[PDB]
DNA sequence: CAAA
DNA sequence: CAAA
DNA sequence: CAAA
DNA sequence: CAAA
C-alpha cells in the first residue's frame, strides 16, 4: 500500500448555466482516495461594475465502473486477463465536442464510455428535476454542439416560478359516485389513495426516496446513481477597475474573482471506478420584468390576501401563468404554485431602469421568454441570457484555473518493479 | 470561500520513483 | 414503532441431502426482525443402533423483493397504488410440489415469485459448487419430483474427492515460441498471466470474491446475491431403545433426537422483502469402500511417498479417478486433487464388514456409483444412498418440530385503526 | 446444540389488539 | 381490554 | 478465509 | 536516489 | 430533508 501522486493543475471555463466536468480521475478497488483543489475562480470582464455575485457549486462523485459497463463489466473482471476489451463511446470529430466530461476528443473521436455515462447518470441523479425527461443520450455523438462543449444546462436557482410544483400536479381528484348515494366508506379510502399519489407526486417520484419514506434505505447501487462524495459552494466577488483616460475617467469594469477550496477528505474506493469533479456557476434570477404576484392579480379576493389558515392548509393547487409574474410573461407557461405562496416568499426587485442596461447579469427578459410556451426550457438556465453582460467571451462566460492535489493510496508495483524483468 | 487574493498556480509536483532514463538527467 | 407478533411452530421433514426451507417470512422496508426459533430434530427410526451424528445446519437469509422482481419491482413501488400488480410463478398441479419453499401449494397452483426466485438465487450463491451449472429453473413447476418436494442437494462434506478442483483446472500451461528462441520476458509475463487465470479458477469464479481480492467491497446488491443473516450447526445425537421380548431381546433401535436453538440477532430490514430459513442434514460420507490414495497406487514414486517440500511446492495438479480412491471407484469420474494432498489429509475408515450391514449411514456404494460417470452427480448428495438404514421413511429420512419465536417493530396501525373508518 | 431432552411444543403465542369479534369470545 |  |  |  |  503506497502514495500515489496524481496532484495536477487545470485551466477551465464554461457557460453559466451548464455543468461541467473539471476533473476526473479513474480509481481501483481498493484504493484510498483524497482530493484538495485549491484556485481561484473567475467570470469574462464585466461591462460596467459588479452588481452581484455568482453562486459557484464544485461536486465530487465516485461512479463504479459497474453502474457504466453493466454486467459486461462483471464479465470483463470476472474473465480477467481474457475478457472481451471493453467498447468505448462516439464524439463528433471536433476536439471540444467532448468537453462536457472534462477533456479533449482523442485522436480517434471516441471516448472511455465510464465518462460520458457517467456524467449522464450524475446530471439524471441530481441535477434534472425529477418530472423532467431523463436524458438518455446513447454516444457523446448524439449530443449537440453547446452540451458537448460546455455541460448540461441545469435549473435556476429555486424561486416561485423556476422551482414550481411538478406540471402534473393533481388539480382535483375525482370519485366514483352511484346515483343517488355515496360510499363514505369509500370515500375515506379514496383520500387515503390520493394521500399515497401526492406523497409520491410531490416529492417521492425517485424509489430511493420511496422506500426511504418507509424508513429504510437503499445502496446507491440498488439505483445505480453516482455517489456524491463531497459537495461545497461559495460566493463570487471581486473589485471594480477605475477607468482613468479622458472620456473612460468615471467608468468602471468589474472583475470578479474569487479563490477557493474544495477539500474531499479521504474516501475508500470499493470497486473500480471513476472519480468525478463538475463545477456549476449560476446568477440569482434577479429580473426588472417580475412583480409580486399580489400586485398582478387584477381581483383580489379574500382567498389570495386574507391569508387565512383555514383556507391555505385545505385548498388545492393554484394554476398560474408566467404572464402573473412578468409584465412580458408568457402566458402559455403555466405552473402549478402553492397556495397563499407568495406570502411566504418574498421577489428581488430591479427597478425598471436596469431594463436595457447592458452590463448586469440580470433577467433583462422575462424567463424563458424565447424559447417558446414550453416550461422546462424556461426553467432550465439558459446561458445566452447573459452574453450581453460580458464585454468578451474568449474564455466563454465564467473560466478558473486550480490545482488539484490527490493522495491515493493503493496496491502499485513501483515503476522499477515494471520495467525490471528479473 | 476563500479570502486572499489570486496567486499564480505553480509546479505539478510524492511516493517512489517514476522516471528512469539512464541516469540523471535535470 | 410497534411489536408485531409473528411467532409460530412449524412441523417439518425431508431427505437427507436436499436443502429444505422451514420457515419464510415477509418484511417490509423499515422492519426490525429478530427470530429465535428452538425445538428438536430427529431422523426417521434406525434399523439397528446409532453409529454415527448427522451434522444439522440452519441458515438464515433476507432477500430484497428488488433481487427477485427487478425493475419491475422499482417500479411496483414507485407507482404505488397503481402499479402494475406483481406477476406469480406456477407449480404441478400437486400439493406438496411448493416444499422446497416452505408452503402447499395453494388452491390455484401457483406461489408468489419471490419464494421460489429467492430459493435459486441461496442455492446458485452459497450451496453449489461455483463450477457447476447455475440453476436456472423459471418456474416451480420446471422442478422435478423429488426437488420441488424437497428442495435442491448440495455438496457432501468437503473431502478428498467431494472437494476437489474445479475440473476445468489448468494441468499445463503452453506458451509459444519461435523456432529456435524463446522471449524469456514474455515467459515472464506468460507466468504473470497464468497466475491471474489460476487465482480465478481456484477461488476467485465469483464477481465478489475478485474484487474482495483487489482489497474492495460490494454490496449484496452488486450480484444480486441473498445476505446471509445468520447461520448455525450442531451433531444430531440421540440412544438406542433395547429389545426386551424373546427375539427382540438383544436388539437396538437408534432413535437420533437432537434440540436446538437457532437465534438471529436483532436484523434491519431495508427494503420490502423476505426472510427465509433454510435446514440441511447431512452424514459424512463414511465408507467402508474408501482406502488411502497410498494404498491404491501401484508403483510407489518418491514423488508420492517421499513428501519432498520442494516437489509438493511446484507440480501441477494431479488428474486421479475415483477407481484411485474406492474398491468400486468409477474410473469414468476423474477428479484434479492438489500433489501429496493424501498427506494433508487422513480418510475415514470402516471395516468392510460393515459393507452388507443395514442400518448404518455409511455410503456401502463407492459415491456416485449409480449416477454414471458424471463427477458433479456425484458429489451432490443422493439421498437414496440412505433409504437402507431407515427402518420406515414415513417422515422421509428426518423431520423436525420447533417454534419459531418471532419479534418485529414496524409502523403498522392498529387493527382497530384498519376495521375503523371514522 | 442444546443439551435437554425433546418438549413437546406449547401455544403459538405480544402487542396490541387482533380479534375483533363483537365482544368477549374465550 | 375500544390496545378508545 | 487468496491460510494472498 | 537501483524507492536496489 | 415527507419541515412526515
Ligand atoms: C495547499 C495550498 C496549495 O495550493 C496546495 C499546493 O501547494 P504548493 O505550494 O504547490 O496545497
Ligand atoms: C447551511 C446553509 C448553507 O448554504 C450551507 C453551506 O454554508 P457555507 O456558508 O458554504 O449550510
Ligand atoms: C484499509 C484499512 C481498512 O480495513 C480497509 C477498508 O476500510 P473501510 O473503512 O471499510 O482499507
Ligand atoms: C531531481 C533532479 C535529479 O536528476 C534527480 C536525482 O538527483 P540526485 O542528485 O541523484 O532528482
Ligand atoms: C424460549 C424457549 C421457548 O421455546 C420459547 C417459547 O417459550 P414459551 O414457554 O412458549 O422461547
Ligand atoms: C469454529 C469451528 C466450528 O465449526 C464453528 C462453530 O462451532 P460450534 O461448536 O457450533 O466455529
Ligand atoms: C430505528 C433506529 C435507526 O435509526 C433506524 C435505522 O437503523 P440502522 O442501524 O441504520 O431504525
Ligand atoms: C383472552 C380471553 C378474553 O376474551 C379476552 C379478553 O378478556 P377480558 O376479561 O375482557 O382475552
Ligand atoms: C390514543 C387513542 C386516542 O386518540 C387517545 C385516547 O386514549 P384512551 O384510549 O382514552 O389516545
Ligand atoms: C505470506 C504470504 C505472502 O508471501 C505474504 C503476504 O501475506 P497476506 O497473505 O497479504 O505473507
Ligand atoms: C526492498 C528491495 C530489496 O528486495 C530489498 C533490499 O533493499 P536495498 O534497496 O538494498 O529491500
Ligand atoms: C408533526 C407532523 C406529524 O403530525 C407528526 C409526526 O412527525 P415526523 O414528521 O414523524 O409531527
Amino acid at each position: 500500500r503506497e502514495i500515489v501522486d496524481l496532484s495536477h493543475l487545470a485551466f477551465d471555463c464554461g457557460m453559466l448555466g451548464r455543468l461541467k466536468t473539471v476533473s476526473w480521475t479513474p480509481v481501483i478497488a481498493g484504493d484510498s482516495f483524497e482530493l484538495d483543489a485549491v484556485g481561484a475562480l473567475r467570470l469574462s470582464p464585466l461591462r460596467r461594475g459588479l452588481a452581484i455575485d455568482s453562486k459557484v457549486d464544485f461536486f465530487t462523485f465516485y461512479i463504479p465502473h459497474r453502474h457504466v459497463y453493466g454486467d459486461q463489466w462483471i464479465q470483463f473482471m470476472r474473465d480477467g486477463v481474457n475478457a472481451q476489451p471493453l467498447p468505448s463511446v462516439t464524439c463528433n470529430r471536433y476536439p471540444d465536442h467532448a468537453g462536457y466530461v472534462g477533456t479533449i476528443v482523442p485522436a480517434n473521436n471516441r471516448i472511455p464510455k465510464f465518462l460520458h455515462q457517467s456524467y449522464l447518470n450524475i446530471y439524471n441523479n441530481y441535477f434534472r428535476a425529477p418530472w423532467m425527461p431523463e436524458r438518455t443520450e446513447a454516444n457523446p455523438s448524439n449530443l449537440n454542439e453547446d452540451d458537448a462543449r460546455y455541460g448540461f444546462r441545469c435549473c435556476h436557482l429555486k424561486n416561485i416560478w423556476s422551482a414550481p410544483l411538478p406540471p402534473e400536479t393533481k388539480l382535483a381528484e375525482e370519485m366514483g359516485i352511484e346515483s343517488n348515494s355515496i360510499d363514505i366508506m369509500g370515500l375515506q379510502a379514496a383520500y387515503a389513495q390520493l394521500h399515497t399519489e401526492q406523497e409520491r407526486t410531490y416529492f417521492m417520484q425517485r424509489y430511493r426516496d420511496v422506500i426511504s419514506s418507509f424508513g429504510g434505505s437503499t445502496s446507491y447501487d440498488a439505483d445505480n446513481r453516482p455517489l456524491l462524495v463531497m459537495h461545497t459552494d461559495f460566493w463570487a466577488s471581486g473589485y471594480d477597475v477605475d477607468g482613468t483616460d479622458q472620456s473612460s475617467l468615471g467608468q468602471f469594469s468589474g472583475r470578479v474573482q474569487q479563490t477557493f477550496k474544495h477539500s474531499v477528505p479521504r474516501f475508500f474506493v470499493p470497486e473500480h471506478g471513476v472519480m468525478m469533479t463538475l463545477a456549476l456557476i449560476r446568477f440569482p434570477p434577479i429580473s426588472p420584468l417580475e412583480h409580486h404576484y399580489l400586485a398582478g392579480k387584477s381581483q383580489l379576493t379574500y382567498t389570495d390576501l386574507a391569508g387565512d389558515p383555514a383556507l391555505i392548509g385545505n385548498l388545492p393547487p393554484r394554476e398560474i401563468s408566467y404572464r402573473d409574474l412578468f409584465r412580458d410573461g408568457r402566458s402559455g407557461i403555466k405552473i402549478k404554485v402553492a397556495e397563499s405562496i407568495w406570502y411566504r416568499t418574498h421577489p428581488d426587485y430591479v427597478n425598471f431602469k436596469y431594463h436595457d442596461l447592458h452590463g448586469f447579469p440580470f433577467l433583462d427578459d422575462a424567463p424563458g421568454t424565447s424559447t417558446g410556451d414550453n416550461l422546462q426550457e424556461a426553467i432550465l438556465v439558459r446561458h445566452q441570457d447573459y452574453d450581453a453582460c460580458f464585454q468578451s467571451q474568449q474564455l466563454l462566460q465564467w473560466n478558473k484555473q486550480a490545482r488539484y492535489n490527490v493522495s491515493v493510496y493503493r496496491h502499485m508495483p513501483t515503476v522499477r518493479d515494471s520495467i525490471m524483468t528479473s | 470561500a476563500r479570502p486572499g487574493r489570486p496567486q499564480p498556480l505553480r509546479g505539478t509536483k510524492k511516493g517512489a520513483r517514476l522516471w528512469y532514463v539512464g541516469g540523471q538527467q535535470f
